[PDB]
């Protein structure tokens, strides 16, 4: 598996246009772009409100936050049995691929992943807040 | 093909599932481990969608449930008639309606509560009732307690028949799904048979029983001396003695010479001057017209023969350029989703109840009703509250449809879809107009308070300072008063005295006079508009964002009723549509409390009172006082709570007790509304420890109420408290000064 | 040393009610601040945190700050 | 460690069933850190009736 | 950004991973439990702090914990 | 003070002022005590003294405060 | 009939019967012994 | 007498309040017939009023400066001046019936914990066992002090507590 690329010339699903679409965050900060390959033409629910017909073949939608792309991914994955992937797009044109960043979906184990943010202890074995006072910032005792 | 479709013996009549609490739910049939279970058992008891996915079984359940409700209502009516016959002063009241207080409840002589049996007149002691049953019974021509007793037995028999019908149509012969889906046939039968034959048979009862008995009661003859109704049916010569038209029989009906029936089918308008109620001849003609209209309306939809319309064809025929597919798909929605139907029917049923309140105050339909000021206030207020509750329910079940039944792959570019697709525009415009209304309506009151407080009354919004006259309403009022002359030639008077005109008085009291509209009425009407628009905002936002929002894109998967989605993303408390119903409930309470306050103060100030000129109950203070908040605070609330606060030691003392109790319950709600279940769970932990120490810890684990149950308990005690407070205030006030 | 009677009786016991209830909320906030059985690691979040989410039945107003918040009403 | 069906007592202080009695389901014989599987007749605030514990967190009492 | 920690009481039931509406967690190889699976939080910059993961975790006490930290545009769930 | 208690509005204002000041200050006392328990309390530097033994019987404390509150409220 | 008595053994039915018995006992005591303040 | 309170049989405002209530009842009475049902009801009300004032003046109650009965809550002062029937005998009567209810509930809980379905007996009441414990709970203070003296009244420190105990 290799990291895929964004084709900007991918046909969008048939949709009349909502008021729950993009805002100035897409022009100033970022917007996220989802892509999947469909098996047939079928109506799905848009996460921003309304119904839309997907096209047979590749599809392309752009959303405003990550949770909208996860909601559409979960809908297209549990109801239609499809394999989508959504990217991160900056106004410079910078494209950041993620989900599945491993290529395999995170709901099953894959070799090569490195465990991050894992405390190797219980939750009752955290220290008291007196032990982490007067650091450079606020610290919960679970940070150490 | 429309036909009777029934399955034989689906569910065995057995006491087995009575002995297994929560049998209906796979989760709840496991038994109780914590206390939460109990509440769940009662909350989801009648949520038939969570029981089965099969629409047929659900439909059967709701059918028998409806039968249960009807049997309960028949028990209630039976009780009212029986208490009206055995424990009342109805006959005495019939002999002297103007100086005897209607009473149909008596208390037993224990612990001193006997004082509540007050001197209502007629040699009777009891609680004065304000439901208005006595006027309804006099209007129907009832004269003796025996007839009321017979009506009570009849209603009890009908209750037994309704409970048998419920048991029968659930356990023995339960209709099939395609029986329930015959909506064209259902509309035909309900428009013809129910409304049509209902008003036809009632017009029959009126023309044959009500008119002669009430004509004699208005003539002055003693009720016992009036001929019994069956003698009015049997000997038509008496009917010709009162109205000579009856001599000719039904010969003018079939020969189309209907003009000869003008003795008892009139168009007088106004009120009966010796009685203060609408003319029963006008009401008889009204019900005959209504009957013929509805029987015509009930032959519209095609059933088992070619003639007749088809609902899906009429819906699919109305499509324009702006709306695309238009009303396509709505038939499928309204014949497969009970919640959509319930939302529509609740909205129109609530609105209808509010219309009933306004039309019954303005055009008093029962004799000796307009001068029973307590009955008028009670009826208006009651039906207004019922209305508001049913509207909030409409919004609730609309949202429940939106989450559970909405399915866009049969509903694709549709009216509903476009509404969901421009909901941001809808809610933002409603938002702005609510803020605009709030600022200018409430700001006039605050402005007036400030100017009055600063010693500058000439700078206020009032009838003598900066005037804001309701020109449009005054013009409509004037037009409707001038209507009998030109645009309604066959009308002898206007439809209501409030348009303008003279004054009808009965027994020294004002039945109705012309209602004037000034700056204060302008201000309260825009307050009403503001509060209604806000309530619509909350409920409509709840239904439009029930499925998704920019905050919660997958809200639909979380259900209709859920507490939140965690403290993240800044905080998502009360994002569910249920919570929007919860807030709409509070705002509905606000709106209708200001509405009933408007009605109460205005009636006591500018309409009601005695005739010597007319001396009103509060002297006419509305026009100058209802422009400041301090004016409502002092001249309405503070001034008119004298009667409730000094009701101790008399028969109205129960209204003082329920005043205090209602204040208490209202405050008691704030503990649930302002707090959260984490604190309460930890407190319960400490208490559970204490119980463990003494070996009295229960096997069913004590749990704090859920977040949504905390909110539900909160809003329920809040509503109960506030409404009961205004109840005690209103009733004590109007019974003492009435 | 005003002359007192049964109204003064009832009001002094209402005052004792208010003091003992406010002390209940405040003491229970001081002592369950390190943690409770519903939330054993409450010392790891601090003094003033919103909630711990809708899980475990729902934990609204679980911090010691929220016990202060609920006790100002009784004060 | 303890055997199947035996009654044990929990010494993990941040547990729902601390200082209470449950029943051992199984003990995993691998190098797992928490092998003792104990069911409890009453559920916690999350509706769960089963937890895994270490050897020094259970006492057969 | 919020603070998400995984503790060694994890039994690799994958419930937390399939509960996050933002794809922050994932399962890694491990040898501490019979399932040979442990959660990990390599993408806590996109975490909003909804705590669905904590609701999905079966262990007593929790093996995943969300400490609400400093807010960003991604952690506030803003589409604007 | 001289000709105090013949100025009745002054009496009522001063009493009500300092009573509400005292109520807010007492709630702040218990609030900063909870803040002490969360931030500054070291259990190893208090192993066995009176302050740890208050945390040891906190359920009896909260239970008996609950009992006197419920008793005074009911009666 | 066994299931009907099991249903009558449920908590709200027994609470209804028992509070009807307790309230009726107090009501009959306050009838035959009107207004007791002492003893 | 106690606290400057006069006895109610000696108090004048007591007789004034009695006369005032009889005056209100006869003003309500004088607008009916002689042998009618409201007249019979108001005469029974006046009879109960006179009987109640005679019973309160008979029992030795103390009235104040307004003519209302005042109660004495101190064991020794009320046992000395003959006021034991208003707080002291009522407080031991209440403690008898309240401990009755608590002991019957505690015995029902301990009786149903020793089964395969304790919660199912908590939802659906075992009526014969509940009536057996309800009749046996009349010796609850003796059984309570016996369970106190054996150490079986209390659970030990096998209770549920938090991690800082
Ligand atoms: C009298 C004989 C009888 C018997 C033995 C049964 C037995 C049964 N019915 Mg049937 N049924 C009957 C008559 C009977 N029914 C009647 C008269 C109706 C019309 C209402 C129905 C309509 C009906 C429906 C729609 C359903 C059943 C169902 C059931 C089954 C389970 C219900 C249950 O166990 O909860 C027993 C419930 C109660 C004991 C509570 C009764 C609630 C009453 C009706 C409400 C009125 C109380 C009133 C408002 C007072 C309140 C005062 C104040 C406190 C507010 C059970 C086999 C259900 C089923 O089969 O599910 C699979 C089901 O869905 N029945
Ligand atoms: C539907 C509404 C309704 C309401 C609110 C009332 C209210 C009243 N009635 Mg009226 N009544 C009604 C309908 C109603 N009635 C009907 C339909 C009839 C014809 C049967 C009557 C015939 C009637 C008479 C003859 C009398 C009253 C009386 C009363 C008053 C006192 C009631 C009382 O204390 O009973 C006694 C209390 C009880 C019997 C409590 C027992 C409740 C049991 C234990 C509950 C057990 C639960 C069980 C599972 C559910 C019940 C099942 C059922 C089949 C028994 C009260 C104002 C009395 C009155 O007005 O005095 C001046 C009186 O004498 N009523
Ligand atoms: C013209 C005949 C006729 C009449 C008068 C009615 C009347 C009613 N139906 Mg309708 N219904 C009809 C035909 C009719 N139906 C047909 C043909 C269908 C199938 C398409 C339905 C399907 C249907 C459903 C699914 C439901 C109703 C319900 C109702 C009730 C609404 C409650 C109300 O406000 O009434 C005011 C109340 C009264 C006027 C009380 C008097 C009622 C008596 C019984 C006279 C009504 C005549 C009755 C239909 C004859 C039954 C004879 C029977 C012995 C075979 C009302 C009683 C609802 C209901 O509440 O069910 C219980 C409901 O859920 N109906
Ligand atoms: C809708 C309800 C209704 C009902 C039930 C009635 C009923 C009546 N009207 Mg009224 N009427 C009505 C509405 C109604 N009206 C309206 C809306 C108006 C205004 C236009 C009038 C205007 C009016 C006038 C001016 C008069 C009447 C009259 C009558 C009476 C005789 C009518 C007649 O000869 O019918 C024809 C006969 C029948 C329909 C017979 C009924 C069928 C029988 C019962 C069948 C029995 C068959 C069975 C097998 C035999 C029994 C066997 C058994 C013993 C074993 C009758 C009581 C007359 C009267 O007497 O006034 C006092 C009269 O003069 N009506
Ligand atoms: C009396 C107390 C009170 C007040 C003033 C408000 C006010 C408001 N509510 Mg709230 N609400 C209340 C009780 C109150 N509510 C309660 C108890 C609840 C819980 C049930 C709610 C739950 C609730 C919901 C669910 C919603 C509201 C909404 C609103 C806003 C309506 C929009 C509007 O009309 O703007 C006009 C502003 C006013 C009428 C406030 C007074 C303005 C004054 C008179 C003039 C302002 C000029 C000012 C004097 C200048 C000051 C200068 C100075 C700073 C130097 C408004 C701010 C709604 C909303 O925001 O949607 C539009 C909404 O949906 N509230
Ligand atoms: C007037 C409103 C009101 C009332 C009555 C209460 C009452 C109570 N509060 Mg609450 N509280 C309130 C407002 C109120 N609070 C507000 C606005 C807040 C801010 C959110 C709080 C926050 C709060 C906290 C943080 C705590 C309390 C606690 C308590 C309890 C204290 C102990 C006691 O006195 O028991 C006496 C009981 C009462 C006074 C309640 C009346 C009970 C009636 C008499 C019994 C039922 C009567 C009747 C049979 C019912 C029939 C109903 C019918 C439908 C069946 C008591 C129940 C504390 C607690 O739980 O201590 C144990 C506690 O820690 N409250
Ligand atoms: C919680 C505080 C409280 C207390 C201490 C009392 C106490 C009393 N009330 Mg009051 N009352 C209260 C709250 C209270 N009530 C509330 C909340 C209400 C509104 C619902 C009332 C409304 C009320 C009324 C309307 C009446 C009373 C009456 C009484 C007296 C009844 C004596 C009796 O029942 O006979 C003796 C009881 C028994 C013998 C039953 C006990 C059975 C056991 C086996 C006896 C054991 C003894 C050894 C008693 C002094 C009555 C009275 O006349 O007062 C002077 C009366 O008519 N109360
Ligand atoms: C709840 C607390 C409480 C309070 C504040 C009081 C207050 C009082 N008690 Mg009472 N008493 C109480 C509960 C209380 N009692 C209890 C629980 C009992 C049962 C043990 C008694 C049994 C009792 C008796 C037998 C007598 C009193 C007496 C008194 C009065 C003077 C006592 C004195 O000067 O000693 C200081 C007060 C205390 C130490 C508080 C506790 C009271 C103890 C229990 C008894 C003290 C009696 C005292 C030594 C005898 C003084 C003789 C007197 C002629 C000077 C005083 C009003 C005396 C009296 O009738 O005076 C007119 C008296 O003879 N009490
Ligand atoms: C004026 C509204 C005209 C509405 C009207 O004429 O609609 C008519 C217009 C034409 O519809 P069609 O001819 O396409 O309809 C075909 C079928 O769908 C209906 O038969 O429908 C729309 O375009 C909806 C757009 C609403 C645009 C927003 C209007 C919001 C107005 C809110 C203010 C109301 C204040 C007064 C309330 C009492
Ligand atoms: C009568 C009299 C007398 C006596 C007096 C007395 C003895 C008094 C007492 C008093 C007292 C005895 C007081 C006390 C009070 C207390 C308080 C008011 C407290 C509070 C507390 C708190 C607030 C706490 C806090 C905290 C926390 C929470 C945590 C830890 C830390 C701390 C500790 C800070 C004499 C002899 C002179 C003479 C005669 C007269
Ligand atoms: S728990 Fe209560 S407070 Fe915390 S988020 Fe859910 S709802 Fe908002
Ligand atoms: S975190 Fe909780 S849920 Fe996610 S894996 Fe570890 S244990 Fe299973
Ligand atoms: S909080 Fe929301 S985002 Fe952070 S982990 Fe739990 S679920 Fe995933």
């Amino acid at each position: 598996w290799t990291v895929p690329t964004l084709n900007p010339d991918t046909p969008s699903p048939i949709f009349g246009g909502s008021t729950g679409g993009l805002l100035r965050k897409a022009q100033t900060e970022e917007f996220y772009v989802i892509t999947w390959e469909a098996k047939k033409e079928q109506i799905f629910e848009m996460p921003t409100g309304g119904a839309a017909i997907m096209r047979q073949g590749p599809n392309l939608l752009k959303f405003g936050k990550k949770e909208q792309c996860l909601a559409l991914t979960t809908q297209l994955r549990n109801k239609f049995k499809l394999t989508p992937c959504f990217y991160r797009v900056f106004p410079d044109g910078k494209v950041q691929y993620l989900h599945p960043a491993d290529g395999v979906y995170p709901e099953k184990v894959n070799a090569g992943r490195v465990g991050a943010n894992q405390n190797m202890r219980r939750i009752g074995q955290n220290v008291n807040p007196i032990k982490v006072k007067f650091s450079g910032r606020m610290m919960s005792p679970a940070e150490i | 093909k429309v036909k009777i479709a029934v399955d034989r013996n689906p569910v065995e009549t057995s006491f087995e599932k009575w002995a297994k609490p929560g049998h209906f739910s796979r989760t709840l049939s496991k038994g109780p481990n914590t206390t939460t279970w109990i509440w769940n058992l009662h909350a989801d008891a009648h949520d038939f969608d969570s029981h089965t996915s099969d629409l047929e079984e659900i439909s059967r359940k709701v059918f028998s449930a409806h039968f249960g409700q009807l049997g309960i209502i028949f028990i209630w009516l039976s009780g009212m008639y029986f208490h009206g016959a055995r424990f009342s002063n109805y006959e005495a009241w019939l002999s002297d309606p103007t100086h005897i207080k209607p009473s149909a409840q008596v208390v037993w002589p224990i612990v001193g509560q006997e004082i509540l049996n007050g001197d209502v007149g007629g040699g009777f002691q009891g609680i004065q009732i304000t439901s208005g049953f006595f006027q309804l019974w006099r209007a129907s021509g009832i004269t003796s307690e025996l007839q009321l007793y017979t009506t009570a037995i009849g209603g009890l028999v009908m209750a037994a028949a309704m409970f048998f019908a419920g048991w029968f149509h659930y356990h023995k012969a339960a209709p099939k799904l395609e029986w329930f889906q015959n909506v064209e046939s259902m509309l035909n039968h309900h428009l013809g048979g129910l409304l049509g034959l209902g008003s036809l048979a009632w017009a029959g009862h009126q023309i044959h029983v009500s008119l002669p008995v009430n004509k004699l009661l208005d003539a002055g003859v003693d009720p016992k001396e009036i001929p019994l109704p069956h003698d009015l049916l049997l000997n038509r010569a008496i009917m010709a003695d009162l109205y000579p038209s009856f001599a000719k029989g039904i010969a003018p009906f079939f020969t189309l010479n209907w003009s000869e029936y003008s003795d008892f089918l009139t168009f007088k308008g106004g009120l009966n001057p010796v009685t203060g109620g609408l003319w029963l001849s006008d009401t008889a003609h009204h019900h005959v017209a209504i009957a013929v209209l509805f029987l015509v309306a009930g032959h519209m939809y095609r059933t088992n023969w070619g003639i007749g319309h088809s609902m899906k064809e009429i819906l699919e025929a109305h499509r324009g350029p702006f709306t695309g597919e238009g009303h396509v798909g709505l038939y499928e929605i309204l014949t497969t989703s009970w919640h959509a139907q319930l939302a529509i029917n609740l909205a129109l049923f609530g609105s209808l109840s509010i219309i009933v309140a306004h039309h019954m105050y303005a055009m008093p339909p029962y004799p000796y009703l307009a001068t029973d000021y307590g009955t008028q206030l009670s009826l208006f207020t009651h039906h207004t509250w019922i209305g508001g509750f049913c509207i909030v329910g409409a919004g609730a079940h609309a949202a429940i449809f939106m989450v559970r039944d909405y399915d866009p792959t049969n509903n694709y570019n549709n009216l509903l879809d476009r509404v969901i697709r421009h909901r941001d525009a809808i809610i933002s415009h409603l938002n702005w107009v609510c803020i605009f209304l709030g600022f200018h309506s409430f700001g006039l009151y605050i402005h007036n308070d400030t100017m009055s407080a600063l010693g500058r009354p000439q700078d206020m919004f009032s009838d003598t300072a900066i005037q804001l006259q309701p020109v449009f309403a005054q013009w409509i009022q004037n037009t409707h008063f001038l209507a009998p002359q030109l645009t309604a030639p066959n009308a002898l008077a206007a439809t209501s005295l409030t348009w303008g005109g003279d004054l009808v008085a009965v027994g020294g009291k004002v039945a109705m006079m012309p209602i004037s509209l000034g700056t204060s009425d302008f201000m309260v009407h825009h307050i009403h508009a503001f509060t209604i628009h806000v309530t619509v905002l909350i409920l409509l936002k709840g239904v439009l964002f029930a499925r998704s929002s920019r905050l919660i894109p997958d809200k639909a998967n979380l259900g209709f009723r859920f507490p939140c989605d965690g403290p993240g993303r800044g905080g998502t408390c009360q994002v569910s549509a249920w919570d929007h119903v919860f807030l709409g409930l509070f705002w509905m309470y606000n709106s209708l409390s200001i509405v009933i306050f408007h009605f109460s103060w205005k009636m006591q100030s500018d309409v009601w009172g005695t005739v010597t000129g007319v001396s009103h109950i509060t002297g006419g203070n509305f026009a100058q006082s209802a422009n400041t908040i301090n004016g409502w605070l002092r001249d309405f609330l503070w001034a008119q709570s004298s009667q409730v606060i000094q009701s101790y030691g008399s028969a109205l003392s129960a209204y003082g007790l329920i005043f205090l109790g209602a204040h208490f319950v209202w405050a008691f709600s704030l503990m649930f509304l302002f707090s959260g279940r984490g604190y309460w769970q930890e407190l319960i932990e400490s208490i559970v420890w204490a119980h463990n120490k003494l070996k009295v810890a229960p096997a069913i684990q004590p749990r704090a109420l859920s977040i949504t149950q905390g909110r539900a308990v909160g809003v329920a005690h809040y509503l109960l408290g506030g409404i009961a407070t205004t109840w005690s205030f209103f009733l004590a006030r109007i019974i003492s000064v009435g | 040393f005003l002359t007192i009677g049964p109204g003064d009786f009832l009001v002094h016991h209402a005052i004792a009610l208010g003091l003992h209830t406010t002390t209940l909320i405040l003491v229970k906030g001081a002592l369950d601040a390190r943690g409770s059985k519903l939330m054993p690691d409450k010392k790891d979040f601090g003094y003033s945190f919103p909630c711990d989410g809708p899980g475990r039945g729902g934990t609204c107003d679980i911090s010691a700050y929220d016990a202060f918040y609920l006790a100002v009403f009784w004060m | 460690g303890p055997k199947r069906g035996s009654l044990v007592k929990i010494l993990r202080p941040e547990s729902y069933w601390f200082n209470q009695v449950g029943k051992v389901v199984s003990v995993d014989q691998s190098g797992v850190r928490y092998p003792v599987v104990v069911r409890f007749e009453n559920q916690n605030y999350a509706g769960v009736t089963t937890n895994n514990y270490a050897l020094d967190e259970v006492v057969a009492a | 950004a919020h603070i998400v920690k995984i503790y060694d009481t994890c039994i690799g039931c994958t419930q937390c991973v399939r509960a996050c509406p933002l794809d922050v967690l994932e399962m890694v190889p491990w040898d501490g439990c019979k399932a040979s699976q442990m959660a990990s939080a390599p993408r806590t910059e996109d975490c909003v702090g909804c705590k669905r993961c904590e609701t999905a975790c079966p262990t007593d006490f929790l093996s995943v914990r969300v400490y609400l930290g400093s807010e960003s545009t991604r952690s506030m769930g803003l589409s604007y | 003070y001289a000709f105090q208690a013949i100025d009745f509005t002054t009496q009522a204002a001063l009493y009500t002022h300092h009573q509400y000041i005292a109520g807010f200050i007492m709630c702040g006392a218990f609030a900063h005590g909870a803040i002490f328990f969360i931030r500054d309390y070291d259990p190893e530097q208090n192993k066995g003294n009176v302050l740890a033994r208050m945390l040891d019987h906190k359920e009896a404390l909260i239970s008996h405060l609950s009992w006197v509150s419920l008793f005074l409220g009911f009666h | 009939m066994k299931d009907f008595t099991t249903y009558l053994s449920t908590a709200p039915v027994i609470a209804t019967i028992w509070f009807t018995f307790t309230a009726g006992l107090l009501i009959e005591i306050n009838r035959y012994f009107p207004d007791p303040l002492v003893f | 007498d106690i606290a400057g309170l006069t006895p109610c049989s000696e108090s004048k405002a007591y007789a004034k309040l009695e006369k005032k209530e009889l005056k209100t009842l006869e003003k309500r009475l004088k607008q009916y017939e002689a042998d009618s049902a409201p007249a019979v009801a108001l005469k029974a009300t006046m009879e109960r009023t006179k009987a109640r004032f005679a019973n309160y003046a008979k029992a030795g109650l103390l009235c104040g400066n307004d003519g209302l009965p005042h109660l004495i809550a101190d064991p020794g002062l009320a046992l000395k001046y003959g006021h034991a029937g208003e707080v002291f005998i009522p407080t031991f009567g209440f403690l008898y019936v309240a401990g009755y209810i608590g002991y019957v509930g505690r015995q029902y809980l301990i009786a149903v914990k020793g089964e395969a379905k304790p919660t199912d007996k908590e939802i659906i009441i075992d009526v014969p066992l509940a009536t057996k414990l309800a009749w046996q709970g009349a010796g609850w203070p003796l059984a309570a002090v016996q369970e106190l003296q054996r150490g079986t009244l209390l659970e030990k420190e096998e209770n549920i507590t938090v991690s800082p105990r």
